[PDB]
RNA sequence: CAUAUCGACCGAGUGGCUUGCUACCUCGAUGUCGGUUCCCUCCAUCCUGCCCGUGCAGAAGCGGGCAAGGGUGAGGUUGUUCGCCUAUUAAAGGAGGUCGUGAGCUGGGUUUAGACCGUCGUGAGACAGGUCGGCUGCUAUCUACUGGGUGUGUGGUGUCUGACAAGAACGACCGUAUAGUACGAGAGGAACUACGGUUGGUGGCCACUGGUGUACCGGUUGUUCGAGAGAGCACGUGCCGGGUAGCCACGCCACACGGGGUAAGAGCUGAACGCAUCUAAGCUCGAAACCCACUUGGAAAAGAGACACCGCCGAGGUCCC
RNA sequence: CGAGAACCGACACAGGUGUCCAUGGCGGCGAAAGCCAAGGCCUGUCGGGAGCAACCAACGUUAGGGAAUUCGGCAAGUUAG
RNA sequence: CAACAGCUGGUUCCAAUCGAAACAUGUCGAAGCAUGACCUCCGCCGAGGUAGUCUGUGAGGUAGAGCGACCGAUUGGUCCUGUCAAACUCCAAACUUACAGACGCCGUUUGACGCGGGGAUUCCGGUGCGCGGGGUAAGCCUGUGUACCAGGAGGGGAACAACCCAGAGAUAGGUUAAGGUCCCCAAGUGUGGAUUAAGUGUAAUCCUCUGAAGGUGGUCUCGAGCCCUAGACAGCCGGGAUGUUGGCUUAGAAGCAGCCAUCAUUUAAAGAGUGCGUAACAGCUCACCGGCCGAGGUUUGAGGCGCCCAAAAUGAUCGGGACUCAAAUCCACCACCGAGACCUGUCCGUACCACUCAUACUGGUAAUCGAGUAGAUUGGCGCUCUAAUUGGAUGGAAGUAGGGGUGAAAACUCCUAUGGACCGAUUAGUGACGAAAAUCCUGGCCAUAGUAGCAGCGAUAGUCGGGUGAGAACCCCGACGGCCUAAUGGAUAAGGGUUCCUCAGCACUGCUGAU
RNA sequence: ACCGACGCGCGAGCGUCCAGUAAGACUCACGGGAAGCCGAUGUUCUGUCGUACGUUUUGAAAAACGAGCCAGGGAGUGUGU
């Protein structure tokens, strides 16, 4: 924190586990919520979660913003309705100033060449319109799930659109 | 007193629109005065008018010390100053037609004869659907001491 | 900071004239006028008094000492010449005068008895050229038709008997505030030919501003000008020097900040001096008192200060400022600002301290 | 009981007090740290004024709004900044001005040359270890400001006017009456208002107390003038005792209220929207803040002022004493 | 001449530079201070004016408090034969 | 000894043509060189050449995409289902690129393309844009393609290397570009329409112009849902039945924590109750019922202009004044202003053509010539003395000062004053042969200034008369007042060297004056 | 150019004909007139543009370096290859 020089893509690939080790584990609980198995897809009421932005939310971003989300999805009696889906994973690894590579801004260090930033965190990135994490059930209430994501958004760097079913 | 050429009223009248005329005309050569500085109005108000102006709350006055600059407090100076803007006051026919213009304090104009309005720079403050609170002249310079 | 000293009196020059010139005058209704709204003579040093407390809500209604203080010797003073002023725009300007054919026999210096032949130095107010009326007419006509402004009178305090003073009289015009105008104009005309005293405009208990040039030395350093901090020890040995004054674009500093210059001298009024007493020197007593033509009530034995004994008309102005000092000339006024209400025609003045200054 | 209060995650900003970056500026040199002294400012308000909310009985608080008028210190350790500690206090806020301030001071620390100790090194010698000692240049040309004059522009004496300018000229606290009252089971325990006083600041003054007082008077040691008397010297009084004037503070005097307009807020009448509504027009109140009031300056305010009188062959003024 | 102008120091330079007079008087322990002889001098060579301000250099005295000052009692004071 | 330096500084006349490199390889090399790239000059050669485009024949694996195509990541379930890749690829651009033909352009008197040779400069770069890699980021580091600055004027942008217009001979008239037309300031207070009330804004780009995930039934415009003449909203106004507090549960649970039930009655109608509320009741509300006129109502999303989330240090700001049916913003539109650009007259230079011995004339062509740092090339030097040829000067030489003319320029020349005897030109020689700047050398001179110092030292020293004199504060006499006491007294060493004495003096010296 | 004529365009409006339908910089002639009357130097006002010069530098008005001013002096030469 804060996430600033973290989620703007001004770099290019990898993740690559070959290349990198010492990746921190994600603190993003399972990306399968609600009752799985049965096809939730048969449902009235629909979806949400549209990013409306560019990218790279960190696992710190998604994992408390998503279960936060689920927490107020609990209202629908624990195990009784909806499945929650998350889309993208936090693959993508980021490195931060370890003074040896270059100079100035991050992904630059001291000297020239040298320490790339040391591994510290991972974040998935997204596009202008992608569905961050969706799923629904019949209109349980007015739309508790719609209330969900109200809270879900408001912990994402992006401005997420609710998007109607 | 000063010899008038065309004296101009300035009652409900937008100040700049007037002094953006007589400071054109002044330039050409014309001599004279606007009266009713005192009721001469600029729109938008009762706030960022009191301030960024010359009230003793505007802090325009009492702004500084030996560096200035100072502004004006009287309705005469207040839009005399406006007149200097829109004139190359510093030199040449600048401070020339400059000096050759005066604004007079006044209720109905102090000089005998009503002076002309300008090309429509009028308040039209009646059932102001387009109008809103705009009040200035004396009032700004009344909150500020005269 | 707070800033040292206080702007207010400025710039802080020397003082032109060693006579105060009141900037403002009381404004009045139900008034004579006085002409001599201001009237004054000047300082002798002073002791203290025991006074009954006046009329407070407070319990103290008994003896209490206040600095009966700097008794100044006044008066009488004469107003020769009421001067009209009339017409703007510009400012006030004199009209014509009046006159007086009395001429205190000493008002030559700084006045009359100038050499008949012109002198390089300008001549002061002297007159043998007289037109009492004409002046009166000029004023009256320039009343109805034109205008007039507040009228005042010349005044001159005589040194009838003061320690070390002379025919020289240094007097300045004091304004008369009557009612309308024309009523008052009449008043200043009556009190023209004639003379006055403190017991005219005045009253014990009544509050008055007092004005005079402070006594004091010439240029001094920053510390005892507006106060400034001395030190620190380095240039401690040297005179107190304030840190650099202003630094930036103007090389010079207007400053308004701590500069060496003249001090002493002044010209400043004080406000709301109470005037506990009025007085005299002639003997008057409710009961038997010393005889053999005793002297003034309040003058210390041993005289007071350099210029001693008082034996004539006095005034006591408590908590003496006085806004100047020894044998100078303060000017009285009326209390323009006022705060507390007036007290009484007289104060009890149970005791006055008379003792040689030294000892 | 989200929203009296506390308040994560995430998201958006503002400031330019810290730190870092720039290696962009200076190596024919922009004097260091800390302190000091002296001026100005910032908020985003610690106290004081006026307000709103409360998990507001009261009292004491907690949180929020307007608001910068005034106020917001003394000491012990340490070179310290910082910080720790003590007793006071209404409170003893933080930050910027070349980490404000060396043509102002200081020189205790860093970081010259001397030396010791520890550690390292074969050694010279070293240390982002410790320690003792260790220098502070310049006559101000310009500009800036504080004060003072001479001129120019728009006869003299005296008295004024007031465009503008400065102020914190006042800030705060304790106590008594109210009242052992209201409120409260009780314990406890207010207020409006009226008074007395203290503290901090400001201006002035010396009768009083106090300081000085190499004016003066006395006592007395040494020595020289033979003694006596009367004197010199002993830094510019030998020393001691007393002390006038003056100058001073540790001494004394004086330093409002009130009115007008507002902020937050409390309301009135009142529509849009037949009702409701403090607001949209209108209006009544309402802050230590704003204006006035009060003190000070101020005819060079170029619209360069007013008035009265005297005067142009003498009014006045300079020199002189 | 032998030196606050005859020597060395660029100078009529507050610096530096050896010897003998150490028995002039009072003083006192004294070749000490202070004062005074003999002898030398007014050439440690620019003057005149203002109670002569601010500020600076040397210095005297300061009530009550008494190291609170400061890195540190630096400076001054105290004591004194 | 004029040491050497790869390091700093300096290197003096005019003009014309061309016109860089801040890169590559090697280097005890990175503050330097060499060799290439690149610039220029000369000679040669001889007919083609290729900066643009099109088509043809080839090369390619970046963007994107995808992985029931490899590969390696990466969910869940009982085949469905959820995700990815700089060092993955079943696919796959734009685009870059070899060669050829075509058109274009160019070249054969301006000889291209190319070959050989002489001379370099240069190897600290920078910025914008596009693509990048590193880094939190940077007015960061480091690549790449390109255009620009460097070395590029002029117009605009408030100012401003690289942002916009624009690439510049002189002079002149004209029309535009960017940008701008309320004033300052040339040209509109332009037209049709709409938004905005915040002084929002009047800010293309950017270190620079902030603003991200405070408020407004002020007003205008646009959209969506639901309700309405079976009469809505107000929609507005008024009212909010009996068993019964339904059974259970619970401390309570009374329509409204929860579970079960949801009947019946009296009704015009009224649920075993829609939400608020109470501890539970109460109370409010709907839901529900009655009335009332007549036409839209209500809910909500968005935008325009205005109005009253968002904290910084000397005095606020769009360049300023100031502006609101705008001088703001958006959609359209009309007329103007405004560069050295573009057009146009004359002239100049350069190149080329014709004529010519000629680079002298004359005529001709340039839409396809005219900016320039380093540098290459070319037309227009100065000094001494010697010699040959040949001139000037007392009717005034050289030199100097000030001024006129020529030359790109080094430099040449004239006029006036001064000066008061020497001075050139051409050709051939000769050699102690060379400005604005170098903390440059030498001399002279202004400001500084009638300023600082001529006070500070334990030695604070004079004053009144008089003498002499052209002149007297300080030369001498007297008086009075002081200073020095191991020395400011006496005698001497060294060292000085005539400073000693007398007379005459005052231009020099004496911290003022001086007899 | 209008107008009018003809022909087009959804329309604003356009095409064709009428139609390339006085004035116009320079220069000259006649007549009349001017002699400070027509045609550089000093200083100053107005308009446009404009923060020296040289050097260092990617970038200089520069808070990067140099010079107080002026005169005179002051830097590519010789031999050998």
């Amino acid at each position: 924190r804060p996430a600033r020089c973290y989620r703007y893509q001004k770099n290019k690939p990898y993740p690559k586990s070959r290349y990198n080790r010492a990746v921190p584990d994600s603190k993003i609980r399972i990306y399968d919520l609600g009752k799985k198995k049965a096809t939730v897809d048969e449902f009235p009421l629909c979806v949400h979660l549209v990013s409306n932005e560019l990218e790279q939310l960190s696992s710190e971003a998604l994992e408390a913003a998503r279960i936060c989300a689920n927490k107020y999805m609990t209202t629908v009696s624990g195990r009784d309705a909806f499945h929650l889906r998350v889309r993208v994973h936090p693959f993508h690894v980021l490195r931060i100033n370890k003074m040896l590579s270059c100079a100035g801004a991050d992904r630059l260090q001291q000297g020239m060449r040298g320490a790339w930033g040391k591994p510290h965190g991972l974040a998935a990135r997204v596009d202008i319109g992608q569905i961050i994490f969706s799923v629904r059930t019949k209109d349980s209430n007015k739309d508790v799930v719609v209330e969900g994501l109200r809270r879900a958004r408001y912990k994402f760097p992006g401005q997420q659109k609710i998007i109607l079913s | 007193s000063v010899e008038p050429v065309v004296v101009i009223d300035g009652k409900g009248h937008l100040v700049g629109r007037l002094a953006s005329v007589v400071a054109k005309q002044l330039l050409n050569g014309q001599k004279i005065v606007v009266v009713r500085a005192e009721e001469l109005n600029i729109s938008g108000e009762f706030f960022r008018n009191k301030l960024k102006y010359h009230d003793f709350l505007r802090k325009a006055t009492a702004f500084n010390k030996t560096r200035g600059p100072f502004h004006f407090r009287a309705p005469s100076r207040i839009f005399y100053k406006a007149l200097r803007g829109m004139v190359s006051h510093k030199t040449a026919r600048g401070k020339a037609a400059l000096e050759r213009l005066k604004v007079f304090e006044g209720i109905p104009p102090p000089y005998d004869k009503k002076k002309r309005v300008v090309v429509p720079q009028a308040l039209r403050v009646l059932r102001l659907k387009p109008g809103r609170k705009y009040t200035t002249l004396g009032k700004l310079s009344t909150s500020v001491g005269w | 900071a707070p800033r040292h000293g206080h702007l207010g009196f400025l710039p802080r020059k020397r003082a032109a004239s060693i006579r105060a010139r009141v900037k403002a005058f009381p404004k009045d209704d139900r008034s004579k006028p006085v002409a001599l709204t201001s009237f004054l003579g000047y300082k002798a040093g002073m002791t203290t008094i025991v006074r009954d407390l006046d009329r407070p809500g407070s319990k103290f209604h008994k003896r209490e000492v206040v600095e009966a203080v700097t008794v100044v010797d006044t008066p009488p003073v004469v107003v020769v010449g009421v001067v009209g002023y009339v017409e703007t725009p510009r400012g006030l300007r004199s009209l014509t005068t009046v006159w007086a054919e009395h001429l205190s026999d000493e008002v030559k210096r700084r006045f009359y008895k100038n050499w008949y032949k012109s002198k390089k130095k300008a001549f002061t107010k002297y007159s043998a050229k007289y037109a009492q009326d004409g002046a009166g007419i000029e004023r009256e006509l320039a009343r109805i038709k034109k205008y007039a402004s507040v009228v005042r009178v010349l005044v001159h305090t005589q040194i009838r008997k003061t320690p070390l003073a002379q025919k020289k009289a240094h007097l300045a015009e004091i304004q008369l505030n009557g009612g309308s105008i024309s009523e008052k104009v009449d008043w200043a005309r009556e009190h023209f030919e004639k003379t006055v005293a403190v017991d005219s405009v005045f009253e014990q208990n009544e509050m008055i501003d007092a004005i005079a040039v402070t006594k004091g030395h010439g240029f001094e350093g920053v510390t005892h000008r507006w106060g400034t901090k001395k030190l620190p020890r380095k240039t401690h040995r040297g005179l107190r020097k304030v840190a650099c004054i202003g630094a930036w674009h103007p090389a010079h500093v207007m400053w308004s900040v701590a500069r060496a210059g003249q001090r002493g001298y002044h010209s400043r009024t004080s406000i709301n001096h109470k005037i506990y007493r009025v007085g005299k020197g002639d003997d008057e007593a409710n009961g038997a008192t010393s005889f053999d033509r005793t002297k003034k009530t309040i003058t210390p034995m041993g005289g007071f200060v350099h210029y001693g004994e008082i034996k004539n008309d006095f005034i006591m102005v408590k908590g003496c400022i006085p806004g100047n000092r020894k044998r100078i000339v303060t000017l009285r006024k009326s209390l323009y600002t006022n705060t507390s209400r007036k007290a009484l025609e007289e104060v009890s003045l149970k005791w006055i301290d008379t003792a040689s200054k030294f000892g």
